[PDB]
Protein backbone atom coordinates (compact mmCIF):
# COMPACT_ATOMS: atom_id res chain seq x y z
CA UNK A 1 0.00 0.00 0.00
CA UNK A 2 2.51 2.62 1.14
CA UNK A 3 4.56 1.68 -1.92
CA UNK A 4 1.50 2.31 -4.11
CA UNK A 5 0.44 -1.28 -4.82
CA UNK A 6 -2.92 -0.75 -3.14
CA UNK A 7 -4.28 -3.67 -5.19
CA UNK A 8 -2.64 -6.27 -2.95
CA UNK A 9 -3.52 -4.03 0.01
CA UNK A 10 -7.26 -4.24 -0.71
CA UNK A 11 -6.98 -7.94 -1.56
CA UNK A 12 -5.46 -8.65 1.86
CA UNK A 13 -7.81 -6.25 3.68
CA UNK A 14 -11.06 -7.69 2.26
CA UNK A 15 -11.37 -10.41 4.94
CA UNK A 16 -8.82 -9.42 7.61
CA UNK A 17 -8.80 -7.98 11.15
CA UNK A 18 -10.45 -4.60 11.55
CA UNK A 19 -11.81 -4.47 8.02
CA UNK A 20 -12.16 -1.95 5.23
CA UNK A 21 -15.15 -0.05 6.57
CA UNK A 22 -13.57 -0.13 10.03
CA UNK A 23 -10.43 1.50 8.62
CA UNK A 24 -12.77 3.96 6.88
CA UNK A 25 -14.11 4.87 10.33
CA UNK A 26 -11.84 3.57 13.12
CA UNK A 27 -8.03 3.57 13.10
CA UNK A 28 -7.59 2.48 16.74
CA UNK A 29 -7.36 -1.26 16.01
CA UNK A 30 -4.29 -2.32 18.01
CA UNK A 31 -3.68 -5.10 15.46
CA UNK A 32 -0.54 -3.82 13.73
CA UNK A 33 -1.55 -5.64 10.52
CA UNK A 34 -4.64 -3.40 10.19
CA UNK A 35 -2.71 -0.16 9.55
CA UNK A 36 -0.61 1.36 6.75
CA UNK A 37 1.67 4.34 6.10
CA UNK A 38 -0.88 7.04 5.24
CA UNK A 39 0.73 9.54 2.87
CA UNK A 40 2.95 7.05 1.04
CA UNK A 41 -0.03 4.89 0.10
CA UNK A 42 -2.33 7.90 -0.37
CA UNK A 43 -0.28 9.85 -2.88
CA UNK A 44 0.80 6.38 -4.02
CA UNK A 45 -2.89 5.54 -4.60
CA UNK A 46 -2.93 7.96 -7.53
CA UNK A 47 -4.45 5.54 -10.10
CA UNK A 48 -7.40 4.98 -7.73
CA UNK A 49 -9.76 7.97 -7.92
CA UNK A 50 -12.97 5.94 -7.96
CA UNK A 51 -11.60 3.54 -5.34
CA UNK A 52 -10.59 6.43 -3.07
CA UNK A 53 -14.02 8.03 -3.43
CA UNK A 54 -15.83 4.76 -2.68
CA UNK A 55 -13.69 3.54 0.23
CA UNK A 56 -13.65 6.65 2.45
CA UNK A 57 -16.39 9.30 2.59
CA UNK A 58 -15.09 12.82 1.96
CA UNK A 59 -15.04 14.71 5.28
CA UNK A 60 -16.20 17.99 3.78
CA UNK A 61 -17.81 20.68 5.95
CA UNK A 62 -21.51 21.62 5.86
CA UNK A 63 -20.86 23.92 2.88
CA UNK A 64 -22.44 22.94 -0.43
CA UNK A 65 -20.36 20.81 -2.81
CA UNK A 66 -19.92 21.64 -6.51
CA UNK A 67 -23.20 22.44 -8.30
CA UNK A 68 -22.35 21.95 -11.97
CA UNK A 69 -25.54 23.63 -13.30
CA UNK A 70 -26.30 27.34 -13.30
CA UNK A 71 -29.68 29.06 -13.41
CA UNK A 72 -28.94 30.71 -16.73
CA UNK A 73 -27.27 27.43 -17.71
CA UNK A 74 -30.03 24.96 -16.90
CA UNK A 75 -32.41 27.61 -18.26
CA UNK A 76 -30.49 27.58 -21.55
CA UNK A 77 -32.00 24.15 -22.21
CA UNK A 78 -34.96 26.32 -23.33
CA UNK A 79 -32.79 27.76 -26.18
CA UNK A 80 -33.31 31.59 -26.12
CA UNK A 81 -34.15 31.31 -22.41
CA UNK A 82 -30.52 31.35 -21.35
CA UNK A 83 -30.49 33.95 -18.54
CA UNK A 84 -27.02 35.20 -19.51
CA UNK A 85 -28.47 37.93 -21.76
CA UNK A 86 -29.47 39.81 -18.59
CA UNK A 87 -29.40 39.37 -14.81
CA UNK A 88 -25.65 39.85 -14.65
CA UNK A 89 -25.90 40.79 -10.97
CA UNK A 90 -26.83 37.16 -10.15
CA UNK A 91 -23.97 34.65 -10.17
CA UNK A 92 -26.23 31.59 -9.93
CA UNK A 93 -27.47 32.48 -13.42
CA UNK A 94 -23.96 31.70 -14.63
CA UNK B 1 -29.18 15.38 -0.74
CA UNK B 2 -32.53 16.58 0.62
CA UNK B 3 -30.83 19.55 2.29
CA UNK B 4 -29.00 20.10 -1.00
CA UNK B 5 -32.29 19.55 -2.84
CA UNK B 6 -33.89 22.03 -0.44
CA UNK B 7 -31.62 24.67 -1.92
CA UNK B 8 -32.43 23.14 -5.30
CA UNK B 9 -36.10 23.28 -4.29
CA UNK B 10 -36.13 27.07 -4.14
CA UNK B 11 -34.28 26.85 -7.44
CA UNK B 12 -36.82 24.27 -8.56
CA UNK B 13 -39.39 26.71 -7.23
CA UNK B 14 -37.43 29.33 -9.12
CA UNK B 15 -37.50 26.84 -11.97
CA UNK B 16 -41.21 26.39 -11.27
CA UNK B 17 -41.80 30.14 -11.36
CA UNK B 18 -39.43 30.52 -14.31
CA UNK B 19 -41.64 28.98 -16.99
CA UNK B 20 -44.94 30.55 -15.93
CA UNK B 21 -43.75 34.17 -16.02
CA UNK B 22 -42.37 34.07 -19.57
CA UNK B 23 -45.39 32.19 -20.92
CA UNK B 24 -47.57 35.06 -19.77
CA UNK B 25 -44.98 37.41 -21.24
CA UNK B 26 -44.62 35.34 -24.42
CA UNK B 27 -48.17 35.61 -25.76
CA UNK B 28 -48.53 39.16 -24.43
CA UNK B 29 -46.17 40.33 -27.19
CA UNK B 30 -47.47 38.87 -30.46
CA UNK B 31 -51.07 39.41 -29.31
CA UNK B 32 -53.02 35.56 -17.74
CA UNK B 33 -53.11 32.14 -16.10
CA UNK B 34 -49.36 31.83 -16.62
CA UNK B 35 -48.80 35.16 -14.85
CA UNK B 36 -50.59 34.16 -11.66
CA UNK B 37 -49.08 30.69 -12.03
CA UNK B 38 -45.72 32.29 -11.41
CA UNK B 39 -47.24 34.84 -9.03
CA UNK B 40 -48.91 32.11 -7.00
CA UNK B 41 -45.67 30.17 -7.13
CA UNK B 42 -44.07 33.52 -6.28
CA UNK B 43 -46.28 33.87 -3.21
CA UNK B 44 -44.44 30.92 -1.59
CA UNK B 45 -40.81 31.13 -2.76
CA UNK B 46 -37.45 31.87 -1.03
CA UNK B 47 -35.87 35.27 -0.32
CA UNK B 48 -32.93 35.96 -2.63
CA UNK B 49 -34.26 33.75 -5.41
CA UNK B 50 -37.65 35.47 -5.47
CA UNK B 51 -36.05 38.91 -5.23
CA UNK B 52 -33.97 38.03 -8.28
CA UNK B 53 -37.10 36.87 -10.09
CA UNK B 54 -38.87 40.13 -9.29
CA UNK B 55 -35.89 42.02 -10.65
CA UNK B 56 -36.19 39.95 -13.81
CA UNK B 57 -39.86 40.88 -14.05
CA UNK B 58 -38.93 44.53 -13.73
CA UNK B 59 -36.45 44.00 -16.54
CA UNK B 60 -39.18 42.39 -18.63
CA UNK B 61 -41.14 45.56 -17.95
CA UNK B 62 -38.12 47.63 -19.08
CA UNK B 63 -37.02 45.64 -22.16
CA UNK B 64 -37.21 46.06 -25.94
CA UNK B 65 -36.11 44.23 -29.09
CA UNK B 66 -32.47 44.99 -28.33
CA UNK B 67 -33.04 43.94 -24.73
CA UNK B 68 -34.83 40.99 -26.29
Amino acid sequence: LLEGHTLLALATTMYSPGGVSQVVQNEENENCLKKVDPQLLKMALTPYPKLKTALFPQCTPPSVLPSDITIYHLIQSLSPFDPSRLFGWQSANT
Amino acid sequence: EHLSQCQNLTLYQGFCAMKYAIYALCVNSHQSTYLARCQQYLCSIPDSLCLELLENIFSLLLITSADL
